[PDB]
């Protein structure tokens, strides 16, 4: 009883900012009861580290038989170095799946 | 959470279509792997999630099934795929795998020519005894080798291994080392190889008598 | 995509090395690693896993309370000290990269766990008594590197060395064997020429009817 059903991003696609604007990606995981998950991003820029955009706490839910695990990306202002791919990794030891998104970061005023 | 294969080998010629079983103890869904292994070197995934292939592998490979039964498809066998395959579940804790199935290259059955060879004097020296019992060029792979000393079965004081399907003749041999003490076999008069295959209509034994 | 391993090779019951595991090729540190074992002959065993920021680890039951996992994520390896080895942890150790499968998997490295000393091997002759077979019984030697051909590599053709195996003892036994025609035995001479290069120990055993 330690399987990963399904990781999705929340918005999945289309992301668009402007530059200095505050960017969230939230990151659901269903799994069952047992599974633990352990959420590992991957940013294109290399200014921001992994302890200060991802999330410090945790975000659990439960409902009958099935468990949602959710870990937000908070971006305070963003940049063009931010342009690129963003992935989402959610690894629980025997199993770990990845769901890609494409966000864009234009040179206009917000 | 058991996971067994069936069969344990399989004899195949270039462009056959094979066909390798997985069997589960208890329901998986549709989490079975197939992994695909050569002698010397690791294995590789070769199907993931039942019936998705994984990327680099040929088209030729096949997988289908759910709940307890499962099953790997090679649409058109090639000098490549010779292989030992093994499933592996991923649903309960413990990911468990299969016991393995070779896929090896058919050939004519062959009985094996069966030799049995006393332990020299210079070991008799060192106050141990070794008896071997070759089983030369035969197939299939599959073969049972009983050691008996003056009628005693013998177990747990043999050991045995077996070498890959030849590159000329397609054939194994086997070889079988029984351990005695120089005490125990200087006691014991009759020691006899006694081996069952399939191109053998009936059980052959080799013995000999200590003294000649 | 590629996985190095290094770090494995002899110890004796107790004792513990660290083994190795490099990533290049991937992002190491957003999948799972695992490790699983092949013993000489058996079938595939998964060993432990762990999490990408090392926060979940299992263990099976042979080895729970004794090998312990680990992983370095900035320097991309994956690592597992093996503390209190028993002469069933003997095997080729394989670290894997997990995504739905184990879907890379590395070059492997064999593991020897078994009591004795570096020891050179004694060649018995096994006699003969259409064809007729020959050979030599290569016996308790320690560890497995042993070349084994017969009248310096002149006699190659119906020879069959068979892979080696570990005693009770902890000691390797290998047997090596060459089919010839029966008429032969009396005029032509057959060398097999033995070598392990661990204990310096090279020996050419004549066999005779």
């Amino acid at each position: 009883g330690y399987r990963i059903y399904d990781v999705v991003l929340s918005p999945s696609h289309g992301i668009e900012l402007s530059v200095g604007e505050k960017l969230v990606l939230n990151c659901t995981a269903r799994t069952e009861l047992n599974v633990g998950i352990d959420f590992n991003w991957e940013y294109p820029s290399s200014k921001h580290q992994h302890k200060k955009l991802v999330n410090r706490d945790l975000k659990t839910q439960s409902g009958s038989e099935m468990k949602k695990f959710l870990s937000t990306l908070t971006i305070d202002g963003v940049t063009r170095s931010d342009q690129g791919l963003y992935t989402c990794a959610a690894s629980s030891g025997l199993m770990t799946k990845k769901n890609s998104t494409f966000v864009r970061v234009h040179e206009k005023p917000f | 959470i058991q996971m067994t294969q069936s069969p344990s080998s399989v004899s195949a010629s270039i462009g056959d279509r094979v066909t390798i079983t997985c069997r589960a103890s208890q329901g998986i869904d549709n989490w079975l792997g197939w992994y695909q292994q050569k002698p010397g070197k690791a294995p590789k995934l070769l199907i993931y999630d039942a019936s998705n292939l994984d990327t680099g592998v040929p088209s030729r490979f096949s997988g289908s099934g759910s709940g307890t039964y499962f099953t790997l498809t090679i649409s058109s066998l090639q000098a490549e795929d010779f292989a030992v395959y093994f499933c592996q579940q991923a649903k309960a804790f413990p990911p468990t795998f299969g016991g393995g199935t070779k896929v090896d290259i058919k050939r004519t059955v062959a009985a094996p020519s069966v030799f049995i060879f006393p332990p020299s004097d210079e070991q008799l020296k060192s106050g141990t005894a070794s008896v071997v019992c070759l089983l030369n060029n035969f197939y299939p792979r599959e073969a049972k080798v009983q050691w008996k000393v003056d009628n005693a079965l013998q177990s747990g004081n043999s050991q045995e291994s077996v070498t890959e399907q030849d590159s000329k003749d397609s054939t194994y041999s086997l070889s079988s080392t029984l351990t005695l003490s120089k005490a125990d076999y200087e006691k014991h008069k009759v020691y006899a190889c006694e081996v069952t295959h399939q191109g053998l209509s009936s059980p052959v034994t080799k013995s000999f008598n200590r003294g000649e | 995509v590629q996985l190095v391993q290094s770090g494995g090779g002899l110890v004796k019951p107790g004792g513990s090395l660290r083994l190795s595991c490099a990533a290049s090729g991937f992002t190491f540190s957003s999948y799972s690693m695992n490790w699983v074992r092949q013993a000489p002959g058996k079938g595939l065993e998964w060993v432990s896993s762990i999490s990408s920021s090392s926060s979940y680890i299992y263990y099976a039951d042979s080895v729970k309370g004794r090998f312990t996992i680990s992983r370095d994520n900035a320097k991309n390896s994956l690592y597992l000290q093996m503390n209190s080895l028993r002469a069933e942890d003997t095997a080729v150790y394989y670290c894997a990269r997990v995504t739905d499968a184990f879907d890379i998997w590395g070059q492997g490295t064999m593991v020897t766990v078994s009591s004795a000393s570096t020891k050179g091997p004694s060649v018995f002759p096994l006699a003969p008594s259409g064809t007729a077979a020959l050979g030599c019984l290569v016996k308790d030697y320690f560890p497995e590197p042993v070349t084994v051909s017969w009248n310096s590599g002149a006699l190659t053709s119906g020879v069959h060395t068979f892979p080696a195996v570990l005693q009770s003892s902890g000691l390797y036994s290998l047997s090596s064997v060459v089919t010839v025609p029966s008429s032969s035995l009396g005029t032509q001479t057959y060398i097999c020429n033995v070598n392990h290069k661990p204990s310096n120990t090279k020996v050419d055993k004549r066999v005779e009817p």
